[PDB]
């Protein structure tokens, strides 16, 4: 099957810049190679049909060019409504695949995370289940480490993550982040760490408790 | 102008069969080709395969044998049909014109042997009716639910601003979710916060004061 | 316009038709040279309401539309004038998709009959392409 390669995964930008945007196949597949835009929670729209034939109807701003294995979407002036996800498929050869896509994200100042932690609440103890969670939000850009602690040693099993989309009142991201343990395994320990690393800072934002304190 | 709207069950169970129908509004059935594109969880797509005029069908071999495309043009629509499915088969399933100039909707199909859950619902308060700075976050977490979704709302809505809630992640088969609200600490816990979780499918909406 | 059969190979390897859904470039070429002596302007009309339009004479009863054509569809949702033009953009997108149905270039009887299992890349053979 052939494989189509997409770069950069992600691309902030600032509305106003253009950007040029990668697709490569690991065959020759000629001009028969398409563009889609797709923002979140809709479908795929058709942008530019056999590398570099433009659809009636579709922004003059987007352009393709190249051809064999090597291909470019171009945005001349990036506009605020054009912030998604963009994607590559050729028709080439059955089976038609698709690129694992590029994330066109909206530049802004850099923040740093405000992280919150919580202890698992009376009522789900008392059905012997034992959450803690920690709240990374309105930080800035995307990237970001977390890492569990308990009684001192890293904890990677039991974890859950959940991100939101790039925020639309301000362009910042924010982040949960959830260990889940049996009441037993809580109670066993005292220590409980939210460790957030952030391009903000050199040293790591901590939030932390311990069940021998309140 | 041609349009396009997929339907079917949202729900098929481990092993069972998975079937879609795409009407086709605007222009018949049989003159274009039409195809089913499906969009895993983790965002990535795949071309399940077309039909075409002559009736003749191209099926994805990463999938061929379990396919089936199909069409009626009394009806003017055409279908998937994917047997044997797994949790893997969970995805956003659209329809498109063969030349990708229309597609539908999109209709989420989720996998799963699970059976309709209520949430349990928690208070997320600071280790002990803390209080740091001029402001303080609260939050509820909502697990053990199925199926998707649930409706999170604070003080029934009157609490609103600074709110952060989370796209539900799959654990052991259901879902859970969490949601943040910060205000100021001359407001909490002097007014009272209130967590309110509904859930369509199990006909249950809670509410928990944090 | 009447192409160049070097020429119209060269356009038709732009055009992305070399070995598109596995057919060899030598294959259209042969099409084209059988069904219009590579004459973008061609036309033929049938015993039918329908016309066969461009270099790869493609019928308006199923593939595009020429407004005066009973049980048209359209397949390639195109006007049939687009397929004259001197700009063979048009006529290669439909021929894809047509190539693209379930018997590929059989679409085309005169490949079938003078084409189909030949020593096709004889076509662009000598062609600098």
């Amino acid at each position: 099957d052939i494989v189509l390669t997409q770069s950069p995964a992600t691309l902030s930008v600032t509305p106003g810049d253009s950007v040029s945007l990668s697709c490569r196949a690991s065959q020759s597949i000629s001009n028969n190679l398409h563009w889609y835009q797709q923002k979140s929670h809709e479908s795929p729209r058709l942008l530019i049909k056999y590398a570099s034939q433009s659809i009636s109807g579709i922004p003059s701003r987007f352009s393709g060019s190249g051809s064999g294995t090597d291909f470019t979407l171009s945005i001349n002036s990036v506009e605020t409504e054009d912030f998604g996800m963009y994607f590559c498929q050729q028709s080439n050869s059955w089976p038609y695949t698709f690129g694992g896509g590029t994330k066109l994200e909206i530049k802004r100042a850099d923040a740093a995370p405000t992280v919150s932690i919580f202890p698992p609440s009376s009522e789900q103890l008392t059905s012997g289940g034992a959450s803690v969670v920690c709240f990374l939000n309105n930080f800035y850009p995307k990237d970001i480490n977390v890492k569990w602690k308990i009684d001192g040693s890293e904890r990677q099993n039991g974890v859950l993550n959940s991100w939101t989309d790039q925020d639309s009142k301000d362009s910042t991201y924010s982040m949960s982040s959830t260990l889940t343990l049996t009441k037993d395994e809580y109670e066993r320990h005292n220590s409980y760490t939210c460790e957030a690393t952030h391009k903000t800072s050199t040293s790591p934002i901590v939030k932390s408790f311990n069940r021998n304190e309140c | 102008e041609v349009q396009l709207q997929e339907s079917g069950p949202s729900l098929v169970k481990p092993s069972q069969t998975l079937s879609l129908t795409c009407s086709v509004t605007g222009d018949s059935v049989t003159s274009d080709y039409w195809s089913w594109i499906r969009k895993f969880p983790g965002n990535k797509l795949e071309y399940m395969g077309y039909i075409s005029y002559s009736g003749s069908t191209y099926y994805h071999p990463s999938l061929k044998s379990r396919i089936s495309i199909t069409r009626d043009t009394s009806k003017n629509q055409y279908y998937l049909q994917l047997n044997s499915v797994t949790t893997e088969d969970t995805a956003t399933y659209y329809c498109a014109s063969w030349g990708g100039d229309v597609w539908g909707a999109g209709t989420t199909v989720t996998v799963s042997s699970a059976k309709t859950t209520a949430p349990s619902v928690y208070p997320l308060a600071p280790v002990c009716g803390d209080t740091t700075g001029s402001s303080v976050t609260l939050g509820c977490l909502v697990k053990g639910y199925f199926p998707e979704p649930v409706t999170l709302t604070w003080n029934s809505g009157s609490l609103s601003s600074g709110v952060h809630t989370f796209p539900a992640v799959l654990q052991s088969d259901l879902y859970t979710l969490s949601s943040s609200v910060t205000v100021t600490s001359s407001t909490w816990p002097s007014q009272s916060i209130t967590c309110n979780v509904a859930h369509p499918a199990s006909s249950t909406k809670v509410d928990k004061k944090i | 316009k009447v192409f160049g059969r070097c020429e119209l190979a060269a356009a038709m390897k732009r055009h992305g038709l070399d070995n598109y859904r596995g057919y060899s470039l030598g294959n259209w070429v042969c099409a084209a040279k059988f069904e219009s002596n590579f004459n973008t302007q061609a036309t033929n009309r049938n015993t039918d309401g329908s016309t066969d339009y461009g270099i790869l004479q493609i019928n308006s009863r199923w593939w595009c539309n020429d407004g005066r054509t009973p049980g048209s569809r359209n397949l390639c949702n195109i006007p049939c004038s687009a397929l004259l033009s001197s700009d063979i953009t048009a006529s290669v997108n439909c021929a894809k998709k047509i190539v693209s149905d379930g018997n590929g270039m059989n679409a085309w009887v005169a490949w079938r009959n003078r084409c189909k299992g030949t020593d096709v890349q004889a076509w662009i053979r000598g062609c600098r392409l």
